[PDB]
């Protein structure tokens, strides 16, 4: 009976990270963190396998989902998508049901399943559709690995004083 | 030569907004999020990447000029433009043109 | 050393500066325009 | 701070230019900010300010012919027609050149 | 070098700010 209760927050903790991408917990009660003292996205936010509960399921999916939309919607500013996916799950966590406590365990895992290939479907129609890239990274080999060696021989014979 | 590019841009926002309807409309859904959302307290440790990332990369002119302060700074660039490139912005060059 | 560039670093700063001795100015005229009265 | 700012000076600046009291008669479907806590907050104010930078650029470029008062002041400061200068400078040369 | 140019932005941009804050003074003893 009091188990119900006091996990009801860590179950809101979960929904708050993985319905909008946001951590709420001040406090070290929670299996992902973060690293002001980073500089670079991809290892400002760690896991934490030590504190992962029994009771949570495909944890290793969370802490992606949570991830990429941290990335969506604060570094491509993509926040149209991203607001019509929060009305869209928050329309089966608290309408459908009565949040993450009031879910056994197979509809959970399905509702992360669901919500793990939406988000990397989005994040691929991103990345590599309007960002292209496949395009970029061959222009990467094209200009730094010499490729075209027309453009450097007009460099060199252009620049051959300075 | 500096007012070509202002020129051909100003046209192009012109025309952009000739084909334009005034006012838009905007929606939105029910939103159901209630305590899924709320998030009070002090705050989320969120606000670290608002800081983290930068917003200096903005160029290409696309589709024209989409915002009056925009449209302020292209100006006020080529009046700087204009100023420094004239033989008036340093010293020795203002002093040799005004012995000349 | 601070690395060197196509864009002129020493230009972007002037053009600064004399951007912001613009704006002094024509806020001490106006200044003087509205203490007088 | 800034796009709200800006978002209503711009919308002011609509309504003291064409006179309109309030935007009825464009007869546009808005929606308003349901609360502090919401989470869309950003997007409704980034649409607001698209919003007003669309009126107002209208305004300028199509009703105030803006593009027009560009040619004009390079006519004007600039002499991009140099034949009206030309007369000025000719007809009052022993002037011009006196203490 | 170009510090010394930096520190010169920096204190028009102090000054700048003072006589703002000035015209804000200004005003509302006025009124």
């Amino acid at each position: 009976t009091a188990f119900t209760e006091v996990v009801k927050p860590y179950y809101n903790i979960v929904e708050h990270w993985i319905v909008k991408g946001e951590l709420i917990d001040n406090n070290n009660e929670f299996f992902i963190i973060f690293d002001q003292e980073q500089n670079e996205f991809n290892s400002i936010i760690k896991l934490l396998p030590k504190k992962i509960p029994a009771f949570i399921k495909s944890s290793d999916k969370i802490f992606q989902i949570g991830k990429t939309l941290i990335f969506l919607n604060k570094y491509c500013r993509e926040l149209k998508w991203v607001n019509q996916y929060n009305v869209k799950y928050s329309a089966i966590l608290f309408n459908n049901h009565q949040g993450l406590a009031s879910m056994t365990t197979n509809e959970m895992i399905k509702l992360i399943d669901s919500q793990y290939n939406e988000i990397l479907t989005f994040l691929t129609q991103i990345i590599q559709g309007n960002n292209k890239l496949f395009t970029h990274v061959y222009n990467f080999k094209r200009f730094y690995f010499m490729e075209t060696n027309d453009f450097i021989d007009a460099i060199m014979v252009k620049g051959k004083d300075v | 030569h500096n007012f070509e590019e202002i020129k051909n841009l100003i046209h192009t926002t012109a025309t952009n907004l000739a084909t334009s309807e005034l006012g838009s409309d905007i929606n939105d859904e029910g939103d159901n999020i209630f305590n899924g959302s709320l998030i009070r307290g002090t705050f989320n440790n969120n606000s670290i990447f608002d800081s983290k990332v930068h917003k200096h990369r903005t160029t290409t002119y696309v589709e024209g000029i989409s915002t009056v302060e925009q449209l302020i700074q292209k100006f006020l660039d080529y009046s700087s433009t204009l100023l420094n490139d004239s033989l008036l912005t340093r010293e020795e060059s203002l002093r040799q043109l005004r012995k000349m | 050393n601070i690395a060197t560039t196509t864009k002129s670093r020493e230009e972007e700063l002037n053009k600064r500066i004399v951007n912001y001795k613009i704006q002094l100015k024509l806020m001490k005229n106006f200044l003087q325009e509205l203490i007088d009265r | 701070q800034s796009k709200i700012l800006n978002t209503g000076k711009y919308l002011n600046i609509f309504k003291r230019c064409t006179g309109l009291h309030n935007f009825e008669s464009l007869k546009e479907k808005l929606t308003t900010i349901t609360s502090l806590a919401a989470p869309d907050l950003e997007l409704k104010i980034d649409e607001f300010y698209h919003r007003a930078n669309k009126m107002l650029m209208k305004l300028l470029f199509d009703g105030y012919n803006f593009p027009s008062v560009v040619n004009i002041f390079q006519r004007l400061f600039l002499f991009a027609d140099s034949f009206q200068i030309d007369n000025f400078i000719d007809s009052t040369f022993s002037e011009l050149k006196r203490g």
